[PDB]
């Protein structure tokens, strides 16, 4: 059991998000350009992601729009709350564009539900303080997408693989990175 | 269909993962991992009956909307405080769309305090409640096991003893509202600062109620 | 009168609904089962064809288990949630005893389940009646009926539906030990016996076809017409 | 302590099992199998706390049964491992003390042959090669060494007793024999023990 | 008492001499009961079985079962052995004989040893963890042939053709592991049983096509 | 006759289920739907009964539906009880998701509806959903597929059908028109506009009068669309030209 | 069996009799438990046995009541039947031509052939279990009647 | 809180051809204090059956409470009298129905069967029973039963034998009364008669 | 005052693919001190309100009170779909509040459900 | 024939339900009520049954409140024209608690008769009396609705209801604009509110409430008053 860490971070236009690679999948594709993160035991993680879907798919077929992250990070806290006795070990992160004005977000829970909502990033694991002060640092206002990228494999690499998604108006571009 | 199922369901707290996750925590006690832990918040606040309404004061926004003359501060668990506030508000609001007048401030007392009593502390959430009505300005005080308490002035958080002492020290009842608010900023920075202020002067009870903003 | 109520007896001591009931069981495609010594038919004539449909989702030969098939005739709704409830029943009496399931016992089992609805004024009965082929745990060849009213037993062939006396008359002057002797034999006797109400074979007839520790066999228009030909010839 | 050891192929999925059983107070003969049917093209295998694996396995082929029965046609491996891991999870809750781990094993033929993994858990994951038990670990790290995404079927039980005789020069005694099954195409066949003097 | 009636659920407040949140209620109904049967809810000296040695083999012309009674007849043609609790045994094993004969009378068919077995496993299985102790072999024939099986409390259900258990069950097993075939003679095969038991520190039972009959 | 029709569970001395008989009559009041099966595609055409000049068009469409990533739906009869069929299939079809993670089945989803459709016409004191369906989808053991439902509880696989008002000349129509395993989409379509250009003796049609989807699939993926205005005034205009042409 | 298992004996026919007939009382209340069914049983049985008391017969009727006779008879022809039995029964009288005279009126009231197919015979004896005549008994039996 | 209390007794059965024995001794006590020097454990059930008990004194009340509305039952429904082996499955039956929390008495039943010979059954606090000859049970069972073993008997003999028996154990035991009760059970009835201790 | 409230093991001597996975040891103690008093909060709350009415109005009281509430709940949907609960809302009181039971797990999308004449037999008593 | 006409869950042999139609006739038999979509808002106007000097105003209102954004008038019985509106408003209230935003009118709208649909299904009850007109305003764009007594609804740009409607109906045709703006539409509500009225029409016996982005409000007497001496 090493529980991972999952990051996030927004830049001009565009959001990233990252995770840890050695073995279980972490990042669910909730939309077109919609992404979550869950961190914790694995089952868990796997309970949350199905019961999620569950729920997103009969809202939207129910009233033929495109979710937003807003509701999609009230969903994800009203489903956390059921559990508030003997609850879920999961730490999730939501990072995604809006589907009309197409602006960045990006928010973090607790295992209960508790939504943080911040303009440079967010950090969930078991090690979120230690990497918290090199993200502070690293982090500049207005990057294009190619220097987000850089930043967040920087970050996560001297927090062993990653995978770093980014996810912009037109294109989602994914990679896997490694230390030498 | 599944072949299981022979009643339907009901909704509510789930208690699935209790005895799974006390024998897990254990586990990994013994063995010396980490799980996940719950969000607190601990920075101290306070509130004041000056002569025709109420101050309420925070430090760094964390003051809740109940009702456009009642408003609440909470300290301990955050998604508890949270879940709390909003229940009260929306069920003050019908109350309020049924009634046709502006709500009370016992009201909102009676339903927390019960609310808290059936759930038996379990949701830790202490509170401090004030507000002004027709009869006037009142100010309470709710614990997480169910037990409520009325003062012209109250103290909460982890720097509340400095604050409790000023106000030992220099209240006066009947006070103007600058003398309140300077009092209540004092008393918080002993232990930036967020100040509430409801007065009589702004709230109109001879008018019928219409839903606002927000 | 005395005919408007499930439990209601009339002056003479008769219960009318339940005979209502059986009247809609006469109305349906006649079906057919001869019992061999190694195999077992069944066989359903098509009431009509419609060219612009699927045949496959029109079947009335079901398989209850491995070892148990189920040939009905009466009401189509009906039929689907007896069918599902008696292969519940088939795997769920695995989980307590080991021994694969009986003929006898899955017809007692849908014989129960149709009764408990001849009980009260609130339901309705099934209007079905079926037939039960299969093999015993030790390779004995069964054939079993099964009447709205919850009733069975045992038959060496017998015909339901509509048309039935006829096929029943031709099945008892035609049946012999000599005459089941193979499985060509069987086969073919059940074709003649469809044969009298059927006004063109091949087109309007369909069989299913089970030999021991074998499963359901489901005979194909081709090997149908071969057979029918081979019987003309 | 029992064994529990697969491998993946191009087209062949080989499973292999120890045959002893946890006997304590009654004498017996270590012939016992851990390997149960689901259908045609599936198998799956349980160890852990003794009368709860059968009763799990029994209870997971009679629902895999009723859906062929009522469909007409099977269920996927995927679909399978699926179904089993919901009801492993929803047993895990209902029980405290409990200790089932499973491997599963099918082919299928439009996504080929697969190999899936699940801990006491009820988590559940695709992998190339698995392994329970004693030496898991050091299991593992051998076949992650000597292991070829283009295998031969051969190779394979090489590679399986290459794997025992190591643990056997480190660790301790296996003197209970192994059953060996591999799945293709065609169905499920059965191999020769495997035994040491 | 019309109204009441109808209502078909009876509450404690309906009923006589209720006052404040309970009253005379709980000590109204103070009867022996009419009929019914179930085990009370959990919470001295119990008789249990330890120097007891038992040995059961199957051959060729049947089942031969040996102890040191230790020995419950089942029924006519069905055997069984009791180690551990003996009232957990002798309960669950009446039940079993009272589950067999509803078999046999509805079915116009004797049962079989394996669903036998698998109905004494599952009556057994639902109280795991309650305290109940109790280990059985269970012997029969029936349509396939000599059966022989063992079941205990935990949950286990396996099948072999030799079994044993008791104090000296490792000095038995092994002699009749050396001295055991399958195409053995009766006489044979009482000679093996004897001297395995002999040399475990006597009855001696043989089951047959037409049930079993006790040798010494 | 009159002594037989009270409730649903009376059987008459002949064995007929008059109430059951009644409610499947209800049908044919409603608009006319049909459904066509081509080699690589379905199709589903409806005819618009709310055509009042101040009504308005807020929906997506007002008879076909949607229930799942590979289905679609379309109702004839009454819209109180539609409604409820529509949303527990759309239940049905996301708790298979749940359980099985794989899309369910076509004729499993009809077959879970069908059994809640009978439920009603058995126990006493409820009353029969008076609504029949059109189903159409794709699936990996049989391909494109087209079913049908009636208040009944029964239904069946078709090639091509019809429901609703003037159905049997409809059916007496495609029956010597439809020409098995040769049908293209736009064959299917041309067939559709005249068989309803045939069954609608209201007036001439016109493109607000009919709404058209098409299911078709497109690199391992099911596309459903809603014809638009444009489209459908192309093919009128082209059937109207070729009958022109017939003489 | 239940009376087996709890008092390690064997019933009574009139205990038998008595336990089944409190089943068949209890109709036209379904507010009652649910299993209870609505209307009354329409058949009739006959009980025989053999017990401390000695041979045993016993008659229930769907009203739920239940008796001891000597020789009834019930069914379709149930009164000629019963005049006939009147004329013929006597105390100090064997089995045989219990039998002999039973097999006579059968034969007299049936509106078929008594052709030992269509007619099935049991009897039960003190020592000897309940017993039912095979093909040979039948015929044997049958013959010269 | 414990819900059990030890009080003292010692009971006896001995089976003749025609006739039985059952005697006990007749103190009521907590260890230390002494209750009442006069309280008999036998009690009659028919005419042809005695039934001794001792240990926790609230059990043993209910107990006997219990079998007599049985045996009325019984009486009632069967219009004749049950007989010794009846009421001996009855009681076993009884006693397992509260098997995870026992009735903390020990049993012993004596009388007639069928065939008129003397019949003794001895139980234990959840249910086991079987047939005896003779039967020692409460406190001092342990300290008494090799002396009977060790030493079929008229009836004159055997109620010498009794009275030596008890005479010895009473001096050696300190739950034993100050009277002697014995209840004998023949064809013509029942009659009992007390002993000073 | 609402929320607090104040040897059932047959044997079969009067399927297992429908039920499983449960033992009696576990059901014999609850999991968490809150789960019999959220179970049953209503049946408590209920039985509070008959017992002060009864204590201090008269019999009449309770018994009109169940009478309703019977009437009321007969005209319900069949169990295998999801009911309103309108007018039994109104008669109870809870028209005008939410509690934890609205927002938390809707009943109207439940994740499991099972066969639809199961369920009224299931209901009417039968099994 | 009058064998089918006194049992709800009975079908004619022509395939109608009959209670259903009488409960339609009873709607039809209420006071009018009309409602107009302009350009930017929504207009609701009414009838009042009081129509006398002893009823207090501020006692019971026909125009009512759901959200911030939602209202709705009916036309039929009131009885059960209550019940309907705090269904509505505890169903727009769970919504926002689950979902943190105000419910659009069209959910609401579904839910609503979603719960009438249940009462024409089952033996022992009868259907609602009344049916409703909902307006609402989401993403820069009005609504109006109506929902019947059998649990349908309809979109619609302008509708009456009531006494005398399919006059109201055809007036309402010749005179709707699509480009038309609030004050507009008001004058023509009260036009053809004024068209099946009998007496003379004051500011005490109607009720005009109005839906445009700010929310819904109701309107005053004084306002009213103001606008019927508009087009005299």
């Amino acid at each position: 059991y090493n529980g991972g860490a999952v990051m996030a971070m927004k830049g001009k236009n565009c959001v990233a998000i990252a995770a840890d690679r050695r073995d279980f999948q972490k990042i669910f594709p909730m939309g077109d350009r919609l992404y979550i993160g869950l961190a914790g035991l694995a089952t868990d993680v796997q309970t949350v992601a199905q019961r999620l879907k569950f729920r997103l798919n009969l809202y939207e077929l129910k009233e033929g729009r495109q979710i937003k992250p807003y509701t999609l990070m009230s969903m994800v806290a009203n489903l956390l709350y059921e559990k508030r006795f003997g609850p879920y070990y999961t730490e999730p992160v939501i990072a995604g564009l809006d589907p009309k004005t197409f602006k960045p977000f990006i928010c973090s829970l607790d295992l209960i539900g508790c939504p943080m909502v911040t303009d440079d990033f967010v950090v969930s694991g078991t090690c979120a303080e230690q990497m918290y002060g090199m993200c502070e640092s690293l982090w500049e206002p207005n990057m294009d997408p190619d220097h987000l990228f850089e930043t967040i494999s920087q970050a996560m690499l001297n927090a062993m693989g990653v995978i770093v998604h980014i996810i912009e108006k037109d294109k989602i571009t994914t990679r896997t990175l490694k230390a030498r | 269909a599944a072949v299981s199922v022979y009643a339907p369901p009901v909704g509510g707290f789930s208690f699935d993962n209790c005895r799974r996750n006390a024998v897990l925590e254990a586990d990994f006690a013994k063995r010396g991992y980490k799980l996940p832990k719950v969000r607190k918040t601990g920075t101290t606040i306070a509130g004041v009956v000056y002569k025709d309404g109420i101050v309420l004061g925070a430090d760094t926004s964390k003051i809740h909307f109940i009702s456009p003359n009642i408003y609440c501060c909470g300290a301990g668990t955050a998604a508890d405080t949270d879940m709390t506030t909003q229940l009260i508000s929306s069920n003050l609001e019908l109350h309020s769309l049924s009634t046709g007048r502006l709500p009370r401030v016992v009201t909102a007392n009676r339903m927390l305090k019960q609310m808290l009593f059936r759930y038996q502390g379990y949701i830790g959430a202490a509170l401090v409640l004030g507000g002004v009505d027709v009869t006037g300005p009142h100010l309470y005080s709710i614990y997480p096991h169910g037990s409520t308490d009325k003062l012209p002035y109250v103290t909460m958080g982890s720097g509340s003893l400095a604050a409790m002492a000023v106000f030992e020290d220099k209240f006066r009842p009947d006070m103007e509202e600058e003398e309140a608010k300077n009092l209540v900023s004092e008393a918080i920075a002993a232990g930036n600062i967020d100040l509430c202020v409801i007065s009589k002067n702004k709230l109109d009870f001879l008018r019928p109620y219409t839903v606002p903003n927000k | 009168s005395y005919d408007r109520a499930i439990t209601v007896f009339s002056p003479d001591g008769h219960l009318f609904q339940v005979e209502y009931a059986q009247e809609a069981v006469k109305k349906g495609s006649t079906a057919v089962g001869v019992r061999g010594r190694d195999i077992v038919v069944l066989g359903v004539e098509k009431k009509s064809v419609a060219k612009l449909q699927d045949e496959r989702t029109v079947r009335k030969i079901c398989a209850l288990d491995d070892n148990v098939c189920m040939a009905f005739a009466g009401l189509t709704a009906d039929a689907r949630i007896v069918i599902n409830r008696a292969r519940v029943e088939c795997q769920s009496h695995r989980l307590t005893v080991e021994d694969p399931v009986t003929v006898e016992y899955i017809t007692r089992y849908i014989a129960s389940l149709k009764q408990r609805y001849t009980q009260s004024n609130g339901r309705r009965p099934f209007g079905i009646s079926a037939l039960i082929v299969g093999f015993d745990f030790d390779g004995t060849p069964r054939l079993y009926q099964t009447d709205p009213s919850g009733t069975y037993h045992a038959w060496k062939a017998n015909a339901i539906g509509r048309g039935a006396k006829s096929v029943r008359e031709f099945l008892e002057k035609n049946y012999t030990d000599e005459a089941i002797e193979t499985d060509d034999l069987t086969i073919k006797l059940v074709i003649k016996a469809l044969l009298e109400v059927v006004q063109s074979g091949g087109k309007n007839i369909e069989l299913a076809v089970m030999r021991r520790d074998q499963s359901l066999k489901i005979l194909n228009p081709e090997e149908i017409e071969k057979y029918v030909a081979e019987i003309e010839k | 302590m029992e064994y529990l050891i697969g491998i993946q192929g191009p087209d062949y999925v080989l499973v292999a099992s120890d045959r002893v059983a946890a006997s304590n107070i009654v004498q017996m003969k270590d012939d016992h199998d851990k390997m149960f049917k689901m259908s045609e093209k599936i198998l799956l295998l349980c160890v852990g706390e003794a009368g709860d694996t059968v009763q799990f396995a029994e209870y997971i082929q009679k629902n895999v049964q009723l859906y062929k029965m009522r469909n007409g046609y099977e269920l996927s491996p995927t679909a399978a491992a699926n179904f089993t891991r919901r009801n492993l999870a929803d047993c895990l809750r209902s029980r405290t003390p409990y200790h089932v781990n499973l491997l599963l094993a099918g082919y299928d033929e439009h996504e080929g042959p697969a190999l899936y993994y699940m801990d006491y858990l009820a988590a559940l994951a695709k992998a190339p090669f698995a392994a329970h038990g004693y030496g898991a670990f050091l299991t593992l790290s051998i076949l992650d060494r000597y292991y070829t995404p283009t295998i031969s079927r051969e190779r394979a039980v090489e590679l399986l007793r290459k794997c025992l005789e190591e643990l056997q020069k480190r660790f301790i005694l296996n003197l209970p024999t192994f059953s060996v099954r591999i799945i293709d195409k065609n169905g499920i066949h059965d191999l020769d023990n495997i035994s040491f003097p | 008492m019309a109204l009441a009636s109808v209502l078909e659920r009876p509450l404690p407040v309906n009923q006589r001499g209720f006052f404040g949140l309970g009253g005379r209620a709980d000590l109204l109904d103070l009867g022996p009961g009419s009929l019914s049967d179930g085990l009370s809810l959990a919470a001295p000296g119990i008789e249990m079985l330890h120097g007891t040695t038992t040995l059961a083999f199957k051959f060729r012309h049947g089942v031969i079962v040996a102890a040191d009674k230790k020995v419950i007849e089942i029924n006519p043609y069905l055997l069984g052995t009791m180690a551990g609790g003996a009232a957990d045994c002798s309960f669950w094993e009446r039940l079993l004989a009272r589950q067999c004969r509803i078999y046999e009378l509805r079915n116009k068919e004797r049962i079989s040893v394996a669903a036998a077995s698998k109905l004494l496993a599952n009556m057994v299985y639902q109280y795991k963890g309650m305290g109940l102790s109790m280990g059985t072999m269970i012997c029969g024939w029936d349509k396939r042939g000599p059966g022989l099986y063992y079941v205990d409390s935990e949950g286990n259900r396996i099948s072999g053709a030799t079994f044993s258990v008791g104090s000296g069950s490792v000095y038995a097993y092994g002699v009749m592991d050396r001295g055991y075939s399958y195409d053995l003679e009766v006489e044979q095969a009482y000679d093996l049983a004897r001297r395995a038991i002999y040399q475990a520190t006597v009855n001696l039972y043989h089951v047959r096509e037409d049930g079993w009959i006790r040798v010494s | 006759s009159r002594r037989y029709d009270s409730r649903t569970t009376i059987f008459s001395p002949e064995g007929r289920l008059y109430q059951v008989e009644y409610a499947m009559e209800a049908i044919g009041h409603a608009g006319t739907c049909l459904g066509i099966l081509a080699n690589d595609g379905v199709l589903l055409a409806a005819e618009r009964r709310n055509i009042h000049k101040l009504l308005d068009e807020v929906f997506f469409s007002e008879k076909i539906y949607k229930l799942n990533e590979d289905m679609a739906c379309s109702v004839a009869g009454i819209t109180s009880d539609a409604n409820v069929l529509t949303n527990e299939l759309r239940l049905i079809a996301q708790r298979y998701l749940l359980q099985y993670q794989e899309p369910i089945p076509c004729e499993q989803l009809v077959t879970a509806l069908c059994d809640i459709k009978q439920a009603y016409t058995q126990f006493g004191g409820k009353r029969p959903f008076g609504v029949s369906l059109l189903y159409i989808g794709w699936d990996k053991h049989y391909g494109f597929q087209l079913y049908q439902s009636d208040p009944s509880g029964n239904y069946g696989g078709w090639k091509a059908t019809c429901i609703g008002n003037n159905s049997a000349a409809a059916v007496s129509m495609l029956k010597q028109d439809y020409k098995e395993g040769e049908m293209t989409l736009k064959s299917a379509l041309a067939l559709a506009i005249k068989v309803l250009n045939k069954t609608m003796d209201v007036s001439k049609l016109s493109a607000e009068k009919v709404e058209i989807a098409t299911l078709t699939r497109e690199n391992g993926k099911t596309v459903i669309r809603v014809l638009k205005q444009k489209e459908v005034e192309q093919l009128i205009k082209k059937h109207e030209e070729e009958e022109a042409k017939a003489e | 069996q239940n009376h087996w298992f709890t008092y390690n004996e064997t019933m009574t026919v009139e205990s038998v009799t008595q336990a089944v007939s409190n089943l068949a009382l209890q109709f036209g209340e379904e507010d009652a438990d649910p299993g209870a069914m609505s209307r009354p049983f329409g058949v009739a049985l006959l009980f025989g046995g053999v017990d401390e008391k000695g041979p045993q017969l016993f008659h229930m009727d769907p009203s739920g009541t239940f008796v001891q006779c000597d020789a009834r008879a019930i069914g379709s022809a149930s009164e000629g039947a019963q005049s006939s039995l009147q004329e013929v029964y006597h105390k100090s009288m064997t089995l045989k031509e219990a039998i002999k005279s039973s097999l006579i009126i059968l034969k007299q009231v049936m509106e078929e052939k008594l052709n030992a197919t269509n007619i099935e015979l049991a009897t039960v004896q003190p020592g000897q279990n309940f017993h039912m005549f095979t093909k040979e008994e039948l015929e044997e039996v049958i013959k010269d009647i | 809180f414990s819900p059990y209390v030890f009080n003292g007794g010692t009971i006896l059965a001995i089976a003749g051809e025609d006739f039985a024995i059952v005697a006990s001794d007749t103190r009521l006590s907590e260890g230390f204090s002494i209750h009442t020097r006069d309280s008999p454990k036998c009690y009659k059930l028919t005419d042809k059956t005695v039934i001794g008990c001792s240990g926790f004194h609230g059990d043993c009340l209910t107990l006997t409470k219990i079998i007599e509305a049985r045996l009325k039952m019984y009486k009632h429904s069967n219009n004749k009298a049950m007989t010794t082996g009846a009421i001996a499955a009855m009681l076993s039956t009884i006693l397992y129905s509260r098997r995870f929390f026992p009735y903390y008495v020990y049993n012993i039943i004596g009388g007639l069967d069928e065939e008129g010979k003397g019949a003794v059954y001895s139980f234990d606090p959840v249910g086991s029973y079987q047939r005896d000859s003779f039967k020692a049970g409460g406190s001092a069972s342990a300290m008494l039963q090799p002396l009977l073993d060790n030493q079929p008997l008229s009836l004159d003999r055997a109620m010498r034998l009794v009275k030596d028996v008890f005479i010895s154990a009473a001096e050696r035991d300190v739950y034993t009364g100050d009277a002697l009760r014995i209840c004998i059970v023949t064809k013509e009835g029942i009659r009992e008669e007390t002993v000073s201790l | 005052m609402n929320a607090r409230g104040l040897d059932s093991i047959p044997v079969t001597e009067l399927d297992l693919l429908r039920k499983g996975f449960s033992c009696v040891k576990n059901e014999l103690l609850p999991s968490h001190p809150l789960e019999l008093s959220e179970k049953n909060f209503q049946l408590n709350q209920d039985k509070m309100n008959f017992s002060t009415l009864r204590n201090i109005q008269g019999l009449f009281a309770p018994l009109k009170l169940q009478m309703e509430f019977k009437a009321v709940q007969q005209v319900q949907r069949l169990p295998f779909l999801s009911s309103s609960n309108l007018s039994l809302d109104v008669l109870r009181g809870n028209d005008e509040t939410i509690g934890f039971e609205d927002i938390l797990n809707d009943p109207s999308q439940s994740e499991v459900m099972g066969e639809p004449h199961l369920m009224v037999e299931y209901k009417l008593g039968l099994l | 024939e009058r064998g089918y006409s006194f049992s709800l869950t009975t079908f004619s042999p022509s395939g109608k339900l009959v209670q259903i139609e009488y409960a339609l006739a009873a709607v039809a038999g209420g006071a009018p009520s009309v409602g107009i979509k302009a350009a930017n808002g929504v207009v609701l106007a009414t009838e009042k049954k009081q129509k006398s000097i002893l009823y207090d105003e501020r006692s019971v209102h026909k125009v009512e409140p759901i959200t911030k954004h939602i209202g709705l008038v009916y036309s039929g019985m009131g009885p059960d024209y209550r019940v309907l509106v705090h269904r509505a408003r505890k169903l727009a209230q769970q919504y926002y608690l689950v979902y943190q935003e105000p419910i659009p009118t069209a959910q609401l709208v579904q839910r609503v008769a979603s719960v009438m649909q249940e009462y024409t299904q089952s033996g022992g009850v009868r259907p609602f009396g009344v049916s409703l007109l909902i307006c609402g305003w989401n993403e820069g764009r009005p609504y109006l609705f109506q929902s019947d007594p059998s649990g349908a609804y309809f979109a619609w740009k302008a509708t009456a209801m009531g006494k005398n409607y399919v006059n109201g109906k055809t007036f309402l045709e010749k005179r709707y604009n699509e480009d038309l703006e609030l004050e507009d539409a008001i004058h023509t509500a009260i036009l053809t509110l004024k068209e099946s009225f009998e007496g003379q029409m004051t500011e005490d016996n109607i009720e005009v409430g109005i839906c445009n982005e700010a929310g819904f409000r109701r309107l005053t007497p004084t306002e009213v008053k103001d606008y019927l001496a508009a087009i005299a």
